């Protein structure tokens, strides 16, 4: 697994909010450590039988927190990001949807000197199953297991990890880096991490329409990654100039298109799929791995 | 989201950049009364909509006259404008700009900037070949594209401008203008949430002024909610009716040209359902995001009609099969 696992101490950046309160509770159902969280003005409460703290400096004091999942609105998402930066928390994972690309930019560059990685915004966050859940995936559709994932979205996400619990593979971790322009975790940074992880033995990359990311992965696995690597490139059919829901999801000038993606995955000598439903049944043809699951 | 020519102009005049100044005009009698404000013998009539390619579809004349510019913005204001950056039913035309006419232009260049998501900075984009296709141009002479990554503590700096200042063929004042013109645009790039920006053309005028003719400002809609001024000059009558209904209720619809309709719950599924629709020979309708085929899986979303979770469905492939054969 990578970055998550058993031991991980989860803070909650607006934990008292709808969807902190209904997560936290799927982590907690899920086995994962939520320490706590913090809602400016909440501070000295309980919420979920776990301590609200004012500040992710008194949160990490009182816990020694590793990781916090941020479920506050886009407009304060950039405050809350250099706050839990600065608190020494190792690993944020940004959910919200609406961010500003521009304030990206800046909490990006501002994690270049920092021991601090970013993942999201406008992400379903990290998965290590059968250990930790950071997010809002469904943890009852993913199994311990050995194939790493690395998506631009959520539900797609969802339909390669079912594919592969479904063959009995399971999965090692699961980022879904998010679809917005700028991500605070690229794929080439999540595949570096996948490659040098035992657990994992084969990778999934799902991408989508909008911008190079893909090719430019292509370009990466071709000379720094060994293991099986399976591709999926969703939006063949989005017309161009057309946000398709994701701020990252657009056709701008006859680049960020579907079949270009699949054209620097061959020249990589990455296996794809153009299926979103044989992405499983890719994988099991490339690695000759057995489905435990079929007799 | 898109600005008005004249909306950008004002915003882009408000950071000290020189536009072509014009009126904008919501009837004929404004426009007549426009083009005597400017007191130029010419002004150019441009139907305000969001959309290039409008001096070819009939929508930018060049008039000399009051009753001239009357009959110009009788013949375009309530008539939808076609440009090859529209679709068949084009984008209503409520208001003209009357300009004033920067005849002689010397020289087209072309300026603009994005947020880069290769390096993850704003870059800038510059060329002495301006007034054309600026992607035609970096596909067969890109060594004639200029382009400078910003670095966002020190923002772009003075030598930055002068560097592409010098390589456009720009001298003596001209230089200067630049280099204001460059900073201007980083500064309201910021300052307004900017997503891109061009100007095409920057002309050189005879007498060796800068002047912004033409271009597109597009903001980060993300952002509209710390800029109250910029959201105000939405212009909701640009916007594709259905696509604009659906947000008001925020669901996420793009009409396509297909006969299969489909709701999913997100923008990555919905891609996918419609590919593995024009994978069973299917042609879809439209990308929604919460004959018609339901497809939701669940993540943050808890949990003839295919439904895949009436006819119903068991996985993806199911659906596709299934709804292209209603
Ligand atoms: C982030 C998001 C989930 C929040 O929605 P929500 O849970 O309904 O919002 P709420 O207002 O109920 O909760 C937000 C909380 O953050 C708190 N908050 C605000 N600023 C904060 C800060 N700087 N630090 C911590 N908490 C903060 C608020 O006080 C609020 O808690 P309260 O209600 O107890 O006061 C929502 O804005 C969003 O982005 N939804 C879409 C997510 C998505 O689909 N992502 C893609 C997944 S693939």
């Amino acid at each position: 697994s990578v970055l998550v696992d058993k031991n991980t101490k989860v803070l909650v950046q607006g934990f008292t909010g709808k969807n902190g309160t209904f997560h936290s509770e799927q982590a907690i159902a899920y086995g994962t450590n939520i320490v706590g969280g913090v809602t400016p003005g909440k501070g000295g409460t309980t919420h979920l039988d776990r301590p609200v703290f004012n500040t992710m400096a008194e949160a990490v004091a009182a816990t020694g927190a590793d990781a916090s999942v941020i479920y506050v609105p886009a407009p304060f998402v950039k405050d809350s990001a250099i706050e839990v930066i600065d608190s020494g928390v190792k690993l944020v994972v940004i959910i919200t949807e609406g961010v500003p690309t521009l304030d990206m930019l800046v909490v990006k560059e501002y994690l270049k000197d920092k021991d601090v990685r970013v993942i999201g915004p406008n992400c379903p966050g990290i998965i290590t199953p059968g250990e930790c859940k950071i997010g809002i995936m469904p943890g009852h559709i993913h199994m311990k297991g050995k194939v790493g994932i690395i998506s631009r979205s959520g539900t797609l996400t969802y339909e390669a990890v079912a594919q592969t619990t479904k063959l009995g593979f399971g999965q090692s971790t699961c980022i879904g880096i998010g679809g917005d322009p700028i991500p605070g975790m690229n794929q080439i940074e999540a595949l570096k991490l996948l490659e040098n992880d035992p657990q994992t033995e084969a990778i999934i990359l799902i991408g989508e329409i909008g911008g190079t990311a893909e090719e430019e992965a292509a370009e990466y696995i071709k000379h720094n990654v060994t293991k099986p690597v399976i591709g999926y490139i969703a939006g063949v059919t989005a017309p161009p100039g057309k946000r398709m829901g994701h701020a990252g999801a657009i056709i701008s000038g006859g680049k960020g298109t579907a079949e270009e993606k699949f054209a620097a995955f061959e020249a990589a000598g990455i296996a794809y799929t153009r299926s979103p439903a044989e992405i499983g049944k890719k994988l099991k043809e490339v690695t000759g791995w057995e489905n435990l699951y079929f007799q | 989201m898109n600005l008005h020519e004249y909306q950008a102009k004002d915003l882009l005049e408000s950071y000290g950049l020189k536009v072509q100044k014009g009126i904008v005009a919501h009837n004929p009698n404004e426009a007549a009364q426009a083009f005597d404000q400017l007191g130029g013998k010419f002004a150019v009539v441009k139907a305000q909509v969001h959309a290039g390619g409008r001096g070819k579809a009939g929508g930018v004349k060049v008039v000399k006259s009051s009753q001239e510019t009357r009959e110009v913005a009788e013949s375009l204001i309530g008539k939808n404008l076609v440009t090859f950056q529209t679709d068949a039913e084009g984008q209503p035309v409520n208001s003209v700009g009357v300009f004033e006419d920067v005849y002689p232009v010397t020289r087209e260049l072309y300026l603009g900037a994005v947020v880069d998501r290769s390096s993850r900075k704003v870059t800038f984009m510059a060329s002495t070949e301006g007034g054309v296709d600026i992607e035609e141009v970096a596909h067969n002479s890109p060594e004639k594209i200029l382009k400078v990554e910003v670095d966002p503590l020190v923002g772009l700096q003075p030598f930055q401008a002068r560097e592409v200042a010098f390589k456009l063929g720009l001298e003596g004042k001209q230089i200067n203008d630049f280099v204001k013109t460059m900073l201007g645009a980083y500064k309201a790039f910021i300052e307004c949430d900017f997503a891109l920006f061009e100007i095409n053309p920057l002309a050189v005028r005879e007498n060796g002024e800068i002047v912004c003719v033409d271009g597109k400002i597009n903001l980060d809609s993300n952002a509209l909610y710390r800029h109250p001024k910029l959201l105000a000059l939405r212009d909701k009558s640009q916007e594709n009716a259905k696509e604009l209904k659906a947000s008001e209720h925020e669901l996420n619809y793009v009409a396509l040209e297909g006969n299969i309709g489909c709701m999913v719950n997100g923008a990555g599924l919905a891609m996918a359902t419609m590919d593995i629709i024009q994978l069973y020979g299917g042609k879809p309708a439209n990308f929604l995001d919460v004959a018609i085929l339901i497809n939701i899986f669940g993540g943050i979303v808890r949990c003839p009609v295919v439904v895949r979770l009436l006819i119903p469905a068991d996985g993806l492939a199911d659906a596709a099969d299934k709804v292209v054969k209603s």
